[PDB]
């Protein structure tokens, strides 16, 4: 983000277990999937400003 | 604030859209300024390791110089290619929004009434 | 001797260079600042032939 | 022999002179070479001016 | 050379500075607007990432 | 103007790379030169002013300013040969550059178009300034001079600051020749009397004010000659041109903001030129002087009308000339006995017969002996002022006589009397400190004999 | 030290920043942060005197506390909206003590009685690093929450910072605390603008960086620590005091030099938002942070104090040092107010 | 509650004086808390009973700066009836920096705190007047 | 107490070179000092540019101006006009509010 | 779940206090140190199975690593101070006043 | 004038110089006030917005 050096090299060392939404062990799910789904798609593109 | 705008490539410093920019001249007063603080690093160097001044290590004052026009000229590219996509995000901005960015419609003295504060 | 006449006395190119360099660059500046030329409500006049500008 | 304790800087050393002045040379070319080519691409991007 | 010479350069220096002045204020509103309203360019904050979400068949249906 | 600035540049280069024995001639010659090349600005066949870029411009109000600090140049080289015999090459050549880096950056700062370039040089003049203070003056108050001189300046100055990024954010430009088409009556409020406040002080305080000007006697005492002399000259004239510049926006303010500084001028006037009268120190005696001179350009510039600027120009180039030229009169004694104290050597008419004219000649200028020009400008202040209302006169007068009393004074009771005969070490006048004298005194009779120059964009 | 010990840690102290500027997840900023404040110790503790083990405590002790609040921050974040990195929907609170513990962390003001011991008790190539090296991790998670700061807290703390580190520094005869207390002024002016524009801050950083890593230099050629050290300077490197005097009057905030930058963008940059109280009054103390260097210089160059019957013999012997980097740094540090357009934006 | 700090706004000058009397001193003592707490962790005292007597000294006396101050500038606004004057609560502070010597025992501590504290109340007043913001929120 | 040198004695800078001008020490520096000083002020600036000065013409459009006001007196009194109307810009390029 | 976590928060606060108001010994203020690393390690453990997001697990263990280094080169700066004074106490290491 | 502008200035400046700097390099007390600080922002926090 600061340094967004994975974005440029193409990597994933920190952010693909970010949220609770990600890929869990064995295809599980976390509580709530969905609805972090949702409001992860819908403030894709906006801004936090507006998606707010 | 211009980190979140479309087509942020992460740290790159030479987008390729910048290469329809007027690239600066050679003989820019800002490199050949920066030539300036080459040299009297040269000169400073010198001083402080207690060597002739202007006379000592002319290939040391010569790299200086290079090193100090190199990166100028090129971080110059970069601060040109800045303003220009601001100003190329103003005016889209302002094109878009033009309500909130109307006209002057400015009067003329003549129906203007400036009130007159003597001097007395 | 020659070198021990020009190692010093050559410094008397500096200044003048300096003054000349000077001029050159209010030249510089007057050409940038060329968008009125012979379009001013004053000043502003039918062009003379051969007369390819009104000053540089 | 004027200095007791022999002095470092005596005697050139030689690998850093040919490698500035290699390093000033290279950048000077490679600078005015992208320069000229800088120049074109501009051009060539808007009608060759 | 002169007189006209200076005359017209002032004129030129005028429309230049009137113009950055016009240009400033106008940056000072627009930066204003895009930090309040959330328009773009300028001013957009980061939001979570949207290709790191496991789309496949979970191991229970209501997810 | 850039044809001014690189020849006032490559004058360093000049200095730096010539023979520790031909360095002062070089030097010299060609700043007499530059001080030549500067006299195209009175090219003025018009009312239209000269812009140069978008940067450089020169009126007729910073055009004698521009001339005069160019001329002083060669004039602080030659009684800064003196002193400095003794010390070493490198340390000559710092004096030097300091005192061509004062000329730069002062002649930047009378021919910028925008205010922002004004400020940052006219904070720049106090690192050369304070440089020269504190590393050639003789005593030990040096450093708390060089304090005072510093602080009541940048204190001074933040405000100045603030308030031009106010007029940038609500103008768009800091611009002279735009704030000056495109302006509007300032709304008579606390806010705008505090942004008077903030455009003014930094200037009172360096013109000075009467209640504030207790930096420029410690400088002036504690300074080497070309301090003193560029510092009285120039570096209080700073504060005049930029109120001049900077009043066009701050109307009708200036009417009622005004009352106090105008007072206290006018009282301060007669206050400091009294004190010129028990004071045992010579330096501090032109110093007050100088403080009870600009308190009337201070006035002046408040009630702002044309006959009021003009006789304010005038009194800045001829104060700065005199102011100058007692200085240096002060010096050639004190080179003798290193005191500065005006009752130990008090007949040296009986040594130095040709000095003493220089010693007449400025004391009648300090003085208004008409048809000086240092006489012109308080008549036209005292006019203008008459106007402003008509019990200015009675103030202007008592100054007027004050200033002819410790005058008078200091020129008897230092050349006429008793010689002090064991005073065996009065060397006799030396042929570059005439030419001093010679140099800041001729220039008064060439104004005097044609002032139109010297008038001001009112004129 | 051997040179397997000095790369581990080293590597450390450098790789702990990078892990904390290129990481998206907060967990692992505050990772790099232990990592930071892990591996200094023992290049500060390294001397072994007792001087240098309470510096170690008093650094030691701090930092755990904040990073443990970090921790707790993070923690409720992720209780709240099952996120790690922070979002518009948020707690004030958690992100007020967030700010709180990077100040304490940064040692900004009334968080910074600790700095100038552990500056003063350590060698001089260290208080380098921590006043420069380990304040940017802080700052980079600052500057990646800058929408979500509260205006009131960071402008109490700047201008705690200036007024603290101006009345502390003003009566220092040992230099280590004079730019401890520098650090915290600066860093004041950092935070003042980081809401507003971070691009500023950054800005300033880079600037005192370039600015005190050449003041460091010059101490660390003698070894000098206090200011009648500094005095002897004219016996000892007369060829340093131009360099000094101008980096003193730039960190000040004159014109022409380049220190005057910062001060200069952050407060038209405040202004823009109606700051005028709180920018005026900040550079109104940094004229009181300006008297001292002056002062200071006075003591070096402007006047010449006594020396002693020993420094012939230094006259005497040769000198290696400095490097090449100290005439770059200090001359880009005074000599480039004039390139500024390019350094703002 | 802020709403009571806030009750100062609620009726202009020469009113409610004894509201605004109350509300200054409850400030006053706030800021001598504070102060207090700040003297008492650094530079602590020989004993508890002595970190206490620090305490309420310094909360009476800042205590009473704010009652002088709120309470001669409630009277200035009724007598010479000029409420939206910045010269009335110059006198205020000028009266509280008074006092601020009184208790210290130093008259230079006196002229300097009624030239000080006069300035900042007059500020006060003038930004209340002309909508000066002290905290802003970022807006650019 | 502690070491320093004496303070040095005055010194009678004409008892080696009585034809000393107060420049340098040395005197072929001292005779060229002066010469180029006096040159350089008297000869070359205080008189060159004192007549660069002297003939800088229409100074400020000062002969112009007088000239001019000739021409309009003139013009004015020979087509009954009056010197000087009361009003610089005419009315009718004045609007005045339409108070009411 | 929520008294649960409004007491482990408590629990941190006090640990925190405890850590802030020191004594003459250093290791009680490094104890609780570790007491707040506890709680935390707990809330984490709690929300992660609360939430069963089982790709957060590898978070509180690494927490607990970087814990114990910390008290690691505490006990170790403890054993230097020790050395120096004879005693953990803090009133000792009070000569940076200069 | 003296007294009233500079040596007043100085004199404001060097007591709060003497306040603020004279500390006992005791990190109990340090401490003691990182706490009194915490609170005051957990105050002005629950005031202003909760
Ligand atoms: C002629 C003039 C010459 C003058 C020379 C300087 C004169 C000497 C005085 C200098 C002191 C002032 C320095 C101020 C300054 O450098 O700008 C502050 C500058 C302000 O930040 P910013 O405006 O937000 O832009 C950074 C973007 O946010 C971050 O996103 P980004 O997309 O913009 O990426 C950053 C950009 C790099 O550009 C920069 O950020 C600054 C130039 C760094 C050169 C890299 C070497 O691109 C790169 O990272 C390069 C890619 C190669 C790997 C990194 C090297 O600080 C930084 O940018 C640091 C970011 C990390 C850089 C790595
Ligand atoms: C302004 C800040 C000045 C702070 C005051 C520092 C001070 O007190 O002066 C040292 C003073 C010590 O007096 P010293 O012992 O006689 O000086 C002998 C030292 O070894 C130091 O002098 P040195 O004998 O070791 O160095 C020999 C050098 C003398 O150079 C220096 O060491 C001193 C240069 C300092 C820079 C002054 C330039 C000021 C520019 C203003 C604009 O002789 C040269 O060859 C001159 C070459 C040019 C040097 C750079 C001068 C600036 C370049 C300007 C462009 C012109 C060239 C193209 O105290
Ligand atoms: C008498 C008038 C009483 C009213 C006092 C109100 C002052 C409130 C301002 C904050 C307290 C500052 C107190 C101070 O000036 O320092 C005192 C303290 C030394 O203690 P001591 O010597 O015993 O008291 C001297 C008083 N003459 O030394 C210190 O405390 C220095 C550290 C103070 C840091 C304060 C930071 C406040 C930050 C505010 C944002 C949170
Ligand atoms: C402005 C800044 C001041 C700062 C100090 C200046 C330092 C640089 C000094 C360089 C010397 C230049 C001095 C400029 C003044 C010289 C003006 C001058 O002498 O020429 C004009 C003078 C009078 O003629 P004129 O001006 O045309 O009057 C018409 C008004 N209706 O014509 C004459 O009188 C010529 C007669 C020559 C006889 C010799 C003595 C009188 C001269
Ligand atoms: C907050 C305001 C504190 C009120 C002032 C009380 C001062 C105090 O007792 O704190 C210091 C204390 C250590 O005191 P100590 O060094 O052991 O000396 C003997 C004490 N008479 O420190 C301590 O006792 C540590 C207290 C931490 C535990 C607090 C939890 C209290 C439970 C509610
Ligand atoms: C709008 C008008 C603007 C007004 C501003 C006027 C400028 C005010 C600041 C100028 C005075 C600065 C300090 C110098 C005062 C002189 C005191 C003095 O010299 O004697 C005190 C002495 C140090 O002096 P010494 O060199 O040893 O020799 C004399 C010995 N009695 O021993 C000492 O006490 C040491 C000196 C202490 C001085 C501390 C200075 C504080 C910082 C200066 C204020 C900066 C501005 C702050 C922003 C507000």
């Amino acid at each position: 983000p600061f340094l967004d050096i994975q974005k440029k090299l193409g990597i994933s060392l920190d952010r693909h277990f970010m949220f609770l939404s990600a890929e869990q062990p064995y295809k599980n799910a976390a509580r709530c999937h969905a609805f972090e789904k949702e409001w992860i798609e819908c403030a894709h593109g906006i801004g936090g400003t507006r998606a707010k | 604030m211009m980190n979140g705008r479309p087509g942020h490539e992460p740290l790159k410093f030479l987008p390729d859209e910048a290469r329809s920019l007027p690239p600066p001249k050679l003989n820019d007063p800002r490199l050949v300024y920066m030539g300036l603080l080459g040299y009297c690093t040269g000169l400073m160097d010198n001083m402080l390791r207690m060597r002739p001044v202007m006379r000592a290590g002319l290939h040391r004052q010569l790299l200086f110089v290079t090193s100090f026009v190199f990166a100028g000229y090129f971080y110059l590219k970069r601060q040109n290619y800045l303003y220009a996509v601001k100003d190329h995000d103003m005016f889209g901005y302002i094109k878009l929004h033009p309500e909130d960015f109307p006209e002057k419609e400015k009067k003329t003295y003549a129906e203007i009434l400036e009130p007159f504060h003597p001097v007395r | 001797t020659l070198f021990q006449l020009l190692r010093e006395h050559w410094v008397h190119i500096l200044v003048p260079a300096g003054f000349v360099f000077g001029c050159y660059l209010d030249r510089k500046d007057d050409e940038k600042l060329t968008a009125f030329r012979n379009k001013s409500m004053l000043f502003q006049r039918e062009l003379r032939p051969n007369e390819e500008v009104t000053w540089k | 022999k004027f200095y007791v304790r022999e002095p470092v800087n005596a005697k050139p050393n030689w690998l850093a002179v040919g490698l500035s002045v290699g390093a000033s040379v290279f950048m000077w070319i490679y600078l005015i070479q992208t320069h000229n080519e800088d120049v074109l691409e501009y051009k060539r991007r808007n009608g060759l001016e | 050379d002169g007189p006209e010479k200076n005359y017209e350069k002032t004129l030129a220096i005028l429309q230049i500075e009137s113009e950055k002045a016009e240009l400033r204020l106008k940056e000072q509103e627009v930066r204003r607007l895009m930090r309040a309203r959330g328009d773009g360019p300028w001013y957009q904050f980061p939001t979570p990432e949207k290709e790191f979400i496991d789309h496949s068949p979970k191991a229970t249906p209501d997810n | 103007m850039l044809k001014i600035i690189l020849p006032s540049l490559m004058l360093l280069p000049l200095t730096w790379l010539s023979s520790p024995k031909k360095t002062w001639t070089n030097v010299t010659s060609y700043s007499f030169l530059i001080s030549l090349t500067s006299l195209t600005l009175l090219w003025q066949t018009d009312e239209n002013y000269k812009n140069f870029s978008n940067m450089f411009s020169s009126d007729p109000l910073s055009t004698p300013l521009i001339i005069l600090t160019a001329w002083l140049l060669p004039l602080m080289l030659m009684a800064s040969q003196n002193h400095l015999k003794k010390d070493n090459n490198v340390l000559q050549k710092l004096y030097i550059s300091m005192l061509i880096s004062l000329q730069i950056l002062l002649i930047m700062t009378f021919s910028a178009t925008e205010l922002i370039m004004f400020y940052i040089l006219f904070e720049a003049t106090l690192i050369p300034t304070l440089i020269i203070i504190t590393r050639w003056g003789n005593q030990t108050e040096r450093l708390n001079a060089g304090i005072y001189f510093l602080f009541y300046t940048l204190i001074g100055s933040i405000p100045l600051l603030i308030a031009l990024i106010l007029i940038q954010n609500h103008v768009g430009t800091l611009n002279l020749m735009i704030l000056s088409f495109t302006t509007h009556t300032l709304d008579a409020s606390w806010s705008n009397n505090l942004l008077w406040l903030a455009c003014m002080m930094a200037f009172l305080i360096k013109m000075p004010l009467y209640g504030v000007h207790l930096w420029l006697p410690k400088a002036h005492v504690e300074a080497p000659i070309a301090g003193s002399m560029i510092l009285a000259a120039i570096l209080l004239k700073l504060g005049s041109y930029g109120m001049i510049r900077i009043s066009i926006i701050l109307d009708p303010l200036t009417k009622y903001m005004a009352y106090p500084f105008i007072l206290l001028s006018l009282w301060g006037m007669i206050m400091t030129s009294s004190i010129c009268l028990r004071q045992t120190d010579l330096k501090s005696l032109i110093a007050y002087s100088s403080v009870s001179h600009m308190a009337l350009v201070i006035a002046s510039i408040m009630i702002q009308t044309p006959w009021s600027f003009m006789g304010a120009t005038m009194l800045m180039i001829a104060h700065g000339l005199t102011s100058s030229l007692l200085f240096c009169l002060a010096n050639s004694n004190y080179e003798r006995i290193h005191s500065r104290t005006m009752i130990m050597a008090r007949g040296l008419q009986m040594v130095f017969p040709l000095m003493a004219t220089w010693w007449l000649m400025a004391s009648l200028a300090n003085l208004a002996l008409p048809p000086s020009i240092n006489l012109m400008g308080e008549l036209f202040i005292t006019m203008s002022l008459f106007s402003w209302s008509n019990f200015t006169i009675i103030l202007m007068g008592i100054n007027i006589i004050i200033t002819g009393m410790y005058s008078m004074y200091m020129i008897i009771t230092t050349q006429r009397g008793k010689l002090t005969n064991h005073m065996i070490n009065l060397q006799p006048s030396h042929t570059r400190e005439l030419t001093l004298m010679a140099l800041h005194m001729i220039p008064l009779i060439l104004l005097t004999t044609s002032p139109k120059l010297i008038t001001g964009l009112t004129m | 030290m051997n040179p397997i010990t000095l790369a581990i840690i080293y590597f450390t102290i450098f790789l702990g920043p990078v892990i904390t500027m290129s990481s998206t997840n907060l967990m692992l900023m505050w990772v790099g942060l232990e990592f930071s404040l892990l591996a200094i110790i023992p290049m500060l503790i390294n001397k072994k005197n007792p001087r240098s083990t309470e510096a170690a405590t008093k650094y030691f002790v701090t930092q755990a506390t904040a990073s443990m609040i970090i921790l707790l921050a993070i923690v409720l974040n992720y209780k709240q909206l099952g996120t790690w990195m922070f979002q518009q929907q948020t707690n004030g609170l958690i992100l007020n003590m967030t700010l709180m513990a990077l100040s304490m962390k940064l040692g900004l003001a009334p968080f910074h009685f600790w700095l100038p011991e552990v500056t003063q008790g350590i060698p001089l190539h260290m208080g380098l690093i921590l006043l420069t090296w380990q304040k940017i991790a802080p700052l980079s998670i600052l500057i990646q929450i800058y929408p979500l700061l509260n205006s009131t807290i960071i402008l109490m703390l700047a201008i705690t910072s200036i007024f603290m580190g101006a009345w502390g520094g003003l009566n220092q005869t040992q230099m280590r605390k004079i730019m401890a207390y520098s650090s915290i002024a600066h860093m004041g002016w950092m935070l003042a603008i980081l809401p507003y524009n971070p691009s500023l801050t950054l800005l300033n950083l880079m600037i005192y960086i370039i600015l005190t890593a050449p003041m460091f230099m010059a101490l660390m050629l003698n070894n000098s620590m206090t200011i009648n050290s500094i005095s002897l300077l004219w016996n000892k490197t007369p060829a340093m005091l131009t360099m000094i005097s101008l980096m003193l009057l730039s960190l000040g905030g004159l014109p022409p030099l380049t220190g005057f930058l910062p001060k200069w963008i952050i407060i038209t940059e405040l202004m823009k938002n109606n700051c005028l109280i709180m920018a005026t009054l900040m550079a109104m103390m940094a004229l009181l942070n300006l008297f001292f260097y002056t002062r200071l210089i006075y003591s070096t160059s402007l006047t010449m104090f006594p020396t002693n019957n020993n420094s012939k013999m230094m006259t005497h012997q040769t000198k290696t040092k400095p490097n090449l980097m100290f005439s770059t740094l200090a001359i880009m540090s005074t000599m480039t107010l004039p390139l500024a357009p390019q350094l703002i934006t | 509650v802020k709403r009571f700090f806030e009750s100062y706004h609620e009726v202009p000058d020469g009113t409610q004086c004894h509201r605004k009397t109350y509300i200054t001193t409850a400030l006053g003592g706030i800021c001598g808390i504070i102060g207090s707490a700040y003297s008492v962790s650094l530079n602590p005292a020989d004993s508890t009973l002595e970190a206490v007597a620090r305490v309420g000294r310094y909360t009476f006396t800042a205590a009473a700066i704010g009652a002088m101050f709120g309470l001669t500038t409630c009277v200035s606004a009724q007598v010479r009836e000029k409420p939206d004057d910045p010269l009335n609560y110059f006198i205020g502070g000028c009266a509280g920096g008074l006092t601020l010597g009184a208790r210290t025992h130093s008259y230079g501590t006196a002229a300097m705190g009624c030239v000080y504290m006069g300035t900042a109340a007059a500020l006060f007043k003038i930004g209340k007047l002309e909508g000066w913001e002290l905290f802003p929120t970022p807006k650019v | 107490q502690w070491q320093e040198d004496p303070e040095p004695e005055d010194e009678n800078v004409y008892a080696k070179n009585p034809d000393f001008h107060g420049y340098d020490s040395d005197p072929v520096v001292d005779v060229w000092n002066m010469r180029a000083v006096f040159f350089f002020g008297f000869s070359i600036v205080l008189v060159f540019g004192t007549t660069f000065v002297a003939y800088v013409p229409d100074y400020r459009m000062q002969e112009w101006a007088r000239r001019e006001a000739e021409r309009l007196v003139k013009y004015r009194e020979v087509n009954g006009l009056p010197i000087m109307e009361s009003n610089y810009f005419d009315p009718s390029k004045i609007q005045l509010p339409e108070d009411d | 779940m929520p008294s649960t976590f409004f007491n482990l928060t408590m629990a941190f606060s006090l640990s925190l206090l405890g850590t802030l108001m020191f004594r003459s010994h250093l290791m009680s203020t490094l104890l609780c140190l570790e007491g707040m690393v506890l709680s935390l390690f707990i809330m984490t453990s709690v929300t992660s199975l609360n939430s069963n997001s089982m790709s957060s697990m590898p978070i509180p263990i690494t927490i607990l690593v970087f814990a114990a280094c910390e008290a690691a080169v505490g006990l170790a700066l403890l054993v230097k101070v020790s050395n120096t004074y004879g005693t953990d106490y803090v009133q000792n290491l009070n000569l940076l006043q200069c | 004038l003296e007294k009233t502008i500079p040596k007043s200035t100085s004199t404001l400046h060097t007591n709060m110089t003497t306040l603020t700097t004279n500390q006992k390099g005791l990190i109990k007390l340090y401490f003691m006030s990182f706490l009194i600080n915490i609170i005051l922002i957990i105050i002005l926090y629950s005031i202003n917005l909760e």
